[PDB]
């Protein structure tokens, strides 16, 4: 019923995994840093009208355990009534928190909510939480568990995407992310990380390789995997396929990074009361997925369901933003819906700038809010694939 | 770029021998001690650049010192001037310092520290970067990381390395949180020092003998610290270890309990830097330590504490309040009159320094009980191993309990500690002044009575002087020296030197009622009692005192000062100016004191005060207190209660400075910290003004603006004097 | 404004901590067992129409890591489109999942949602996941972290609840839970846990001590790491000493359990032959100071009443989680709740507090008691760590 509006969307720069600038920064500090930037931009905002803070975090362990959302509320000195809940829907946790915040507003029982994610994979690696599947061979044996990398190799094998095809996409992502950083597209969204003294720690996505070349990508060696068994397991399910063409390397897959993002979502009455200017509007969200062994073809039905739910078609969308977990996933999504190539990941993606699991959904969402405003266009569609065979998609309209 | 450098005279002498063992002898020609200053950083940069340049011809390194000390301290003169905008320079300095030590630590060859003396702060940090530490077991030698006492933290790798050596818990509790200084034997037993020798001449030979043996026996592990080996296991576990993660949340609360909630951010930062550093690699850990270090140096509390415990304390010990030109006069025999807590404690600290003490009282049974205070003190010291049986026997043998004035023959230094009464003190001095030596110092331990009045009871008034101790005398570090208007400058210096000889700190105060410490702690007590009469919860008053940083809450302190004595002071201070023609404005606390006396609850000595006293111990507040004073009817902010007690003392101190009672803010700061327990984070009741910080701002102006905000709400006794106005 | 309805609300028995029957059962198996029961009750259900599965879990590590809701969707053989997300809002994670499911339905973008929670505290003890507010001395030192036990004792000190007062409520809970079990109130809602052979593992709440007497409660001994007492009084500076009245007998039990709730629109219920049992009238979220921690349910309950345009008199049944006895007494004292309307079937002191599931368990407990008493309204609320609070009102259909 109630319409949900995005009033602010900011993100930290994404720090690399090996010798990264953010490895010394506690995950709680990345989120509190963004809260202190929202305070700086709206000093007179009555923080008591913030009814919840929803953070996505795929590995809620160690520095990221104990409800890090609540920790950020108390650490930043936000009102003790401002809640704080962590969620985990694997790679789409950041976008799921944004959608949940939007649905909480649409229900009317919530006025103004902070949403986003946080992930410091240099401090809390993926799999640190273990998992009800790994520590249980009976379930692992029956669900035929296959890590994300092999589903991507399998997708490229089935659809006929070659090693040069995925490296062609890896090159164009590094290029567009370089163009966007040069043009200043990220100037007001990427909030530099500073220490307790105010000294600079990171001001740019340091995983990028702007000097990437077709020749340099072709020399990389292909990628839970590197152990045994998962290839044969995947082909036991997809028994018509004979051999898996391993095309994905470190250069055409999403990088391991640290980062956090924040999106402020509220109702029109909330923004009007607090003098906030709307930037976009959550038109519709949707959830769907496909087989867990192929794992990553879930954003195709989730996109059709959110398009069907919004009453639109692909031709009505000005910008498509799909997370670059693997190059073959995007080429499949592009091949399926016949996405015009110049509407797809127009400012780069996770291959160039990184994929901070819990925070990625809210980062690429804020990427589109700024790009619709810059281009003066109406609609964008943000979607992420998920481990286990899920998918999430959202359509926003510039206000 | 990433360098070992940040004009100055070189401080390190270089010597390579035939074997290839380079000996770095630190010898700063600009002082008697090696100090971590610009000259050191530049020189250690040159030396480490040379150790790397000549790596093929160097088999080991020996770090030594040419001073009486090994290395002690850093550039406090620079650290205190660092503003918040200077955080980049401060961060880059400790990063440059640690980059030098980390290169020395990872040269691929053994480095040994020859510790010939004191290795404090940055000195121990240099030695902690070495693979082997050999300390000479000489007198006066100490080792420790006392940066926390100046509001800083060991930022040259001290926090990172001691945590890698002993674990988070042991390093924080034993070394870091308190800046404890160890004698070389204690240092070897807890692991700070590896081995000991008896003379400094054996050090460099033993260091080269260890380097030669280490290369022969353990070639692959030579020059490799324990935390640079594969399979390094941090003692006590890492924060992700489930054994440590179960008790880790209790560390900030235990620290918060010991500090009683007072604003001390240096221990809070040390604990954070220790735990955050144990979660990452060594290099990432030390960079975190640098950020917390820069966070402390640019803060106010560090500047408050650097001013008091470094500059003011050195100004006092150098004789800033000692009369100019006067020479030294020996003390052969000390005569103490009275064997109470004061006289007994005085006799102990005097005999502990080595002075022969005659302890007189009215009876031999009493004087023997006075010496028993020393015997029971030495008993605890023996079972805890802090003294030998030999020196303990000699100490007690210097205390001669007596009951005759004839045994004061040959006494050239008298310290009277009898009851507070003028005509009693006139009589006690009258019958000993002729027995003592003709140049004897005639000192009175009085808290309030003016020295000029007590001095007229003797003939040699120029040698009469007030020597105010504080109980317990064996542990309170201040001596308040009061100068009557007939007191000579020689007597002043003689008492001043005695104060340093017994290991205490002197302040010179001009004669006046209440002196400095009694007058100021009176305003602290009176503010608390006024709050009780206003209807504030007694538990909230004690909480304010402890959270303000005071060592003992004010109501508990009142029970020990005896409210009967407290009332007599106010009666004696009204007729001191009302009989003089002026006016006396009564304090609201006087009605509270008179009502507690009306109900027979005069204090702890009586058995009942604001607290219940059962079986010698103190068992909770008197329940009738809330009903008597309508407690709960006034609930001001806790910060107002804290500021009322801090400002009342800070303003009475400024009054003393304007009246010539005190002659230096160094005496005001140290006198308030060590005399009456003003919170160390303030740097003293005088530093508190120039470093106030709250919602208003920082500095003298913010203090005045806040003092006026308190005057509007609680009375004009908080109105700032003209001297603080600008 | 689609309305949200509860069609099914079931739970497992709560197995005790020491020598518990559920210690050999993985938390994933507890949820799949409840899912398989929903299939037995409605085999005609088109599981494709289930949009999402939202499970609350406070310690999502080890056997409970890796999005356990998604693990349940795959292990149970549910459609892969049925989502799966784990959330954590401490003790309210079970009820937040339900409330979020209702808010997902009201927004009109989810049609039929499974909500609930799972917590196997015997296998994954609380605090196993770490956390910043405890294992980071910079924020721990600033937020004045205090365990929930001490906040409960501080409440009893401020309100004047004696050791006999709290123990009296503990006896009340033990007796009311024993009556509800003997009376058959929990017959159709407590799904017995069985192994892969169909052999019985547990069919009742082990933690109950139905022969409790006030003499045995007075024998028990009253966080032992030190420091926390002085930290709490530094903030609550008008209190001189904390009276430690809470023991193992008047505090919530440490148990294993899981709960499931089926929530959907009236259209989704009509389409699948589902009879609605109750309706989610309103939800709310507020909080109070985190050093006392457990006083957040009072403003959250006051909020959810004003939102639904109701008052205390309009509520037939109040269900507050019995984390500590003084929390319920303070709550009952403030809102002047009648004694016969409060936790009428016992609570966590008798049956246990399986963190991630308790909110969904007491939610299911009330849905049954409304249909049994033929009453109209019930209010459910829980205290939370860090000073939060959640509340929910349900109306019978
Ligand atoms: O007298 C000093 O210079 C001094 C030095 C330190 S240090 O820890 O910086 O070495 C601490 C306290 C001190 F009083
Ligand atoms: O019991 C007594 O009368 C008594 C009285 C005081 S007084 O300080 O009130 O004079 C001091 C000690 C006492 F034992």
């Amino acid at each position: 019923s109630e319409e949900a509006f995005i009033y602010e969307a900011i993100r930290t720069p994404r720090g690399k995994q090996k010798n990264g600038s953010l490895h010394e920064v506690k995950p709680l500090s990345l989120v509190v840093g963004l809260i202190d930037e929202l305070r700086k931009r709206h000093p007179d905002l009555d923080e008591n009208l913030i009814s919840d803070v929803i953070l996505g975090c795929v590995s809620p362990v160690g520095d990221q355990g104990g409800d890090i959302a609540r920790a950020a509320v108390l650490a930043s000195g936000m009102p003790v009534t401002s809640g704080g809940v962590q969620l985990n829907r694997f790679c789409a946790s950041g976008l799921e928190a944004v959608n949940t915040a939007a649905q909480k507003v649409r229900s009317g029982w919530d006025d103004l909510v902070l949403a986003g994610g946080v992930e410091s994979m240099s401090r809390v690696p993926m799999g640190s939480d273990g998992g009800a599947m790994g520590l249980d061979p009976a379930t692992n044996y029956d669900v035929m568990f296959v890590p994300q990398s092999i589903g991507a190799d399998l997708i490229a094998t089935i659809e006929g995407f070659s090693r040069e095809d995925v490296d062609a996409y890896a090159l164009r992502s590094q290029q567009k992310a370089a163009e966007a950083w040069s043009g200043g597209y990220f100037a007001k969204s990427v909030v530099p990380v500073r220490d307790q003294n105010g000294l600079l720690i990171l001001d740019h996505d340091e995983h990028m390789r702007p000097d990437t070349t077709k020749e340099g990508l072709a020399k990389l060696k292909p990628a839970l995997a590197a152990l045994g068994g998962f290839d044969d397991v995947a082909l036991q399910k997809y028994h018509w396929v004979e051999k898996i063409n391993h095309v994905h390397t470190g250069g055409n897959s999403s990088g391991i990074v640290d980062g956090a993002a924040l999106v402020m979502i509220g109702s029109a009455a909330a923004g009007k009361l607090q003098g906030l200017t709307p930037r976009a509007r959550i038109v519709a969200t949707a959830t769907s997925g496909a087989d867990p062994v192929i794992m990553l073809t879930g954003p195709t039905p989730a996109t059709r369901k959110v398009l069907d739910r919004a009453g639109l078609t692909v031709d009505d969308i000005d910008l498509f933003e799909l997370n670059e977990a693997f190059a073959s996933v995007v080429l499949k999504f592009q091949k399926d819906l016949n996405i015009p190539d110049e509407k797809l990941n127009v400012n780069g993606g996770a291959i160039a700038m990184g994929h901070p699991l819990g925070a990625t959904g809210a980062m690429i969402l804020g990427t589109m809010v700024d790009e619709l405003e810059r281009r003066n266009a109406r609609r964008a569609l943000i979607t992420l694939c998920i481990g286990g065979g899920m998918g999430v998609a959202t359509i926003i309209e510039r206000v | 770029g990433s360098s070992h450098h940040h004009m100055p005279d070189n401080t390190i002498q270089w010597d390579k021998d035939a074997d290839g063992i380079v000996t770095l002898t630190m010898d700063d020609p600009s002082g008697s001690t090696n100090v971590m200053n610009e000259a050191y950083i530049e020189s250690m940069g040159k030396a480490v650049d040379r150790l790397v340049a000549e790596k093929d011809s160097i088999t080991g390194v020996v770090v030594a010192s040419a001073k009486k000390t090994f290395f002690a301290g850093g550039d406090v003169k620079t650290m205190i001037q660092a503003r918040p905008e200077d955080a980049g320079d401060v961060f880059n300095t400790v990063e440059t310092i640690k980059r030098q030590l980390r290169t020395l630590e990872t040269l691929g060859k053994p480095v040994v520290a020859a510790i010939n003396g004191a290795a404090l702060g940055g000195g121990l940090e240099i030695a902690l970067a070495c693979h082997h530490r050999i300390a000479a077991d000489v007198k006066g030698s100490q080792l420790g990381l006392p940066e926390v006492t100046l509001g800083l933290l060991p930022g040259g790798g001290g926090v990172t390395r001691t945590v890698r050596m002993f674990g988070i818990q042991n390093a924080f509790v034993s070394v870091l949180a308190q800046g404890t200084r160890f004698k070389p034997a204690k240092a070897k037993e807890i692991g700070l020092v590896d081995e000991l020798v008896a003379t400094v001449e054996e050090l460099v030979p033993a260091a080269k003998a260890w380097i030669k043996e280490e290369l022969k026996a353990n070639p692959d592990g030579a020059g490799v610290q324990p935390w640079d080996k594969k399979g390094y296991k941090m003692p006590g576990g890492t924060p992700s270890s489930p054994g440590l993660a179960a008790i880790l949340p209790s560390f900030p609360s235990n620290l918060r309990k010991q500090l009683k909630g007072a604003p001390m951010p240096a221990p809070r930062a040390i604990l954070a830097a220790a735990v955050e550093g144990a979660q990452v690699d060594f290099d990432t850990a030390s960079r975190i330590e640098s950020r917390y270090f820069a966070s402390l140096v640019t803060g106010q509390v560090a500047k408050n504490m650097m001013q008091a415990f470094f500059f003011d304390l050195q100004a006092i010990n150098a004789g800033g309040s000692r009369p100019e030109g006067i020479g030294k006069t020996p003390i052969k025999r000390i005569g103490v009159l009275g064997a109470g807590m004061m006289g007994a404690g005085i006799a102990y600290v005097s005999a502990k320094a080595g002075y022969e003490v005659v302890l007189k009282d009215v009876s031999l049974e009493a004087a023997a009980k006075g010496k028993g205070y020393s015997e029971k003190l030495e008993a605890k010291a023996l079972e805890r191993g802090r003294t030998t049986q030999e020196r303990s026997d000699a100490l007690l043998a210097r205390i001669t309990p007596t009951a005759d004035a004839a045994d004061f023959k040959g006494v050239d230094f008298v310290i009277e500690a009898v009851f507070e009464n003028q005509e009693l003190k006139h009589k006690v001095f009258g019958e000993i002044e002729d027995i003592v030596e003709p140049n004897a110092i005639l000192g009175s331990n009085t808290s309030t009575l003016p020295i000029t009045g007590l001095a007229t009871g003797v003939k040699r008034q120029e040698d009469f002087i007030g020597i105010h101790f504080f109980s317990p005398v064996d542990k309170m570090p201040l001596v308040e020296i009061i100068k009557g208007e007939k007191t000579s400058d020689e007597a002043l210096a003689r008492v001043f030197d005695y104060t340093l000889a017994i290991g205490k700190t002197p302040i010179v105060v001009n004669d006046s009622r209440g002196f400095f410490t009694s007058r100021v702690i009176g305003t602290f007590v009176n503010e608390a009692l006024a709050m009780l009469g206003e209807g504030v919860e007694p538990a909230s008053i004690e909480q304010a005192g402890s959270q303000a940083g005071y060592p003992a809450p004010p109501l508990q302190l009142s029970d020990e000062l005896n409210l009967e004595l407290m009332h007599k002071i106010a009666v004696a201070t009204r007729k001191g100016v009302e009989d003089a023609g002026g006016t006396y404005q009564p304090h609201p606390a006087e009605a509270v004191v008179e009502k507690m006396i009306e109900l027979g609850r005069s204090g702890r000595l009586k058995g009942a005060g604001f607290y219940e006293y059962a079986d010698g111990k103190r068992s909770g507040l008197w329940p009738g207190l809330r009903e008597t004073f309508k407690s709960g009817s006034s609930q001001p902010p806790l910060q107002d209660m804290i500021d009322r007690m801090l400002f009342a003392e800070a303003l009475e101190t400024q009054k003393c400075l304007d009246e010539g009672v005190l002659t230096s803010t160094a005496d005001a700061n140290i006198g308030s910290i060590m005399g009456i327990g003003f919170p160390p984070w303030t740097g003293g009741s005088a530093q508190f003004i120039v470093g106030y910080s709250g919602p208003a701002g920082t500095g003298k102006a913010a203090f005045v603006a806040r003092a006026r905000e308190l005057a509007a709400a609680y009375g004009d006794r908080f109105l700032p004097p003209e001297s603080l106005l600008s």
